[PDB]
């Protein structure tokens, strides 16, 4: 039996997947069909399932919505930010003209291509008739061009114009340079004699990939099929049968002539004597830098560019400080680097692979003099789709090169001396509201005071919205609660009234100007009153009261929504 | 009556102050999160039956929020 609830109304945008979420003390059991699971009940009239919309040819598995999530050792594989994975058209062919001084070599190809379409029924042996069939093995089109009529001339030549378009639109200009049958003799030349270049291959390819795309534009009209699925996705068997089928006619036509995340350490580990030595693993090879940020590091910029982290690359083989210089080498697909820092002489050095690293003016130590400040962290930073591994000691069994270089010299790992594991300070993805910091550019806010007022302030190069919001929000439980926004000349705006028990905190979505004096003013004349006054160029800016939303981006429309039933 | 006058102690305040605590805040991105040293270790088939995608997990695991009532925030 149903339940009387529905969720009308909401975001349609965006990836949706079944999803569960359980505390603990738990045994769930979802139910797919096929070899996945088994169906207790039936689905509702129409509705297809999730063993169906499974890729074809992909193994189905469960894995955490969330991250990571695995209870394991130390040997967790730290990801960054992730690709679109591609996880949601035909290319234009006729907004150009058709020259005449071709048209004669189109009819040609339209009768290649139609001698070759009744080649392929003449292989298996098809007969000539009056009737229409495919399990008859007859085919109606064994007659020459003086014959056949126009219109199924016209629809046989839509195949071949199409394909000759694209031909054309790829970005080249293409101009001048027995056996037994009722009566039809299909040999236009010779075939498998000549070779076809790899340019025209690639050519033939996209040109497969547009008519497999103009097919299932046309198909989906006509559910959920392996066909269905565009060219990119298709089985490699089709592919190759349709890329040679379509491969055929520019073999004839050449042959006659014609984001990142940062991690690190807690910052109450921050060292200020010895020698401390940590290994990082990385998987990938893509862009990934590693070594030891003092703890004031900011988790947006990248690890390196401020005097507040001493880091390494490996995609660019240099280090990483105010500044740049060339240092070391670069690495492979599942390499280790092993970090020293050594602070009673204050030296950095970095072994990849057991083999120390080199500048061009012969030092093995990466950076020298360094103030002790209040400390280093191990830190790290994966670019898009990186895949590495910390290691702070506490596993010498695990510590490949850690017996091979330092040990010997006098290097400790950084948690070797320590009973419970790091805590892995990561750098989070959900924008939170902060108060704006006195220390901060481009971002200004006064405090004046007859009426209170919190006036505004900047001054940059590079524009941007804001989304300022005020500290503690109004609450309504459990009475009328009614949102009206009024304009000075008259109240004819948007006005929004839900809410049973919520907690809706004044804010302003503002872009940032030259000069932008844009302020809220508390005011009275009947109730609660926030006036958020503007200044010239108010086109753009948005004011209103908010639940907690934290979504970095640049819209207006599509704020994720809902309305329960 | 006001803005002030309704997320306050006070409310038969018809004057229009702003306490220091009104401070406005924009969203940032300097911040840093904490990951936790357990997690709830659950396995969720380990056999991948032909009669349902199991999940299971036995062992509890329970964490000390504190809560910020003005920004109304869990952490």
């Amino acid at each position: 039996q149903p339940v009387q609830g529905m969720f009308e109304n909401f975001n349609i945008d965006g990836l949706f997947f079944p999803v569960v979420s359980f505390s603990a003390g738990i045994k769930v059991r979802f139910l797919l069909g096929g070899r996945h699971g088994e169906f207790k009940f039936l689905p509702p009239p129409g509705y297809a399932a999730c063993y169906e919309a499974v890729l074809p040819k992909e193994k189905l598995k469960v894995e955490h919505s969330r991250e990571y999530k695995q209870e394991r050792t130390y040997t967790r594989d730290l990801l960054g930010p992730t690709v679109s994975l591609t996880q949601a058209v035909p290319v234009d062919t006729s907004q150009i003209v058709l020259p005449p001084h071709l048209e004669r070599i189109r009819e040609r190809l339209a009768e290649n291509i139609h001698e070759l379409w009744v080649m392929n029924k003449i292989e298996l042996g098809w007969q000539y008739g009056p009737v229409r069939d495919d399990n008859k093995r007859q085919h109606p089109c064994l007659v020459e061009f003086c014959k056949l009529p126009e219109q199924e001339r016209n629809y046989n030549l839509q195949m071949s114009l199409e394909t000759l378009k694209t031909l054309l639109a790829l970005g080249c200009h293409v101009g001048i340079a027995y056996q037994l049958t009722s009566g039809y003799k299909p040999a236009p030349m010779d075939l498998s004699f000549i070779k076809l270049t790899p340019s025209q291959e690639a050519m033939v390819d996209k040109l497969a990939e547009n008519a497999h795309n103009v097919w299932a534009r046309d198909r989906i009209r006509q559910r959920r099929n392996p066909r269905l699925v565009p060219y990119t996705l298709l089985d490699d068997r089709t592919k190759k049968s349709n890329k040679d089928s379509l491969r055929e006619a520019v073999r004839t036509l050449l042959g006659y002539g014609y984001r990142f995340r940062i991690f690190r350490a807690e910052k109450t580990y921050a060292v200020k004597a010895g020698r401390w030595y940590f290994e990082f693993e990385a998987v990938t090879a893509g862009d990934m830098r590693v070594g030891w940020s003092r703890p004031g590091c900011q988790p947006d910029l990248e690890l390196g560019s401020d005097d507040r982290a001493f880091a390494f690359d490996g995609f660019k083989a240099q280090r990483w400080h105010q500044g740049n210089e060339h240092y070391g080498r670069s690495w492979q697909a599942g390499d280790v680097v092993g970090c020293m820092v050594d602070m009673n002489e204050h030296t950095m050095m970095f072994t990849l692979n057991g083999e120390i690293l080199l500048d061009d003016s012969g030092s093995e130590l990466a950076f020298k003099d360094f103030d002790v400040g209040d400390g280093f962290i191990p830190v790290c930073s994966l670019g898009v789709a990186q895949v590495g591994r910390m290691n702070f000691g506490k596993d010498v069994s695990t510590l490949k090169y850690f017996t091979i270089c330092g040990l010997q010299e006098g290097y400790e790992p950084f948690a070797v001396n320590t009973n419970r594991d790091i805590t892995m300070w990561l750098s989070k993805r959900l924008p939170q509201f902060l108060q704006v910091p006195s220390n901060h550019e481009h971002i200004e806010v006064t405090r004046i005071d007859k009426v209170t007022q919190k006036s505004f302030g900047s001054q940059n190069n590079n524009t941007d919205i804001m989304f300022y919001r005020l500290s503690m929000p109004i609450e309504c439980a459990x009475x009328x609660x009614x949102x009206x926004x009024x304009x000075x000349x008259x109240x004819x705006x948007x006005x929004x009234x839900x809410x049973x028990x919520x907690x809706x905190x004044d804010s302003d979505f503002e872009v940032l100007m030259k000069t932008a004096h844009g302020h809220l003013v508390p005011d009275r004349i009947d109730k609660d009153k926030e006036t958020p006054k503007p200044e010239f160029n108010n086109h753009k800016d948005y004011a209103q009261e908010k639940p907690s939303r934290l979504k970095q981006x640049x819209x207006x429309x599509x704020x994720x929504x809902x309305x329960x039933x | 009556p006001l803005s002030a006058g309704l997320f306050k102690s006070e409310h038969k305040n018809p004057v229009p102050q702003c306490p220091p605590r009104l401070h406005v805040q924009f969203l940032s991105h300097v911040l840093w999160s904490r990951m936790p040293n357990q997690f709830l270790k659950v396995d969720v088939s380990r056999i991948s039956e032909r009669q349902g995608w199991l999940v299971q997990c036995l062992d509890p695991l329970q964490f000390m929020s504190l809560h910020i009532p003005e920004e109304n925030r869990s952490v």
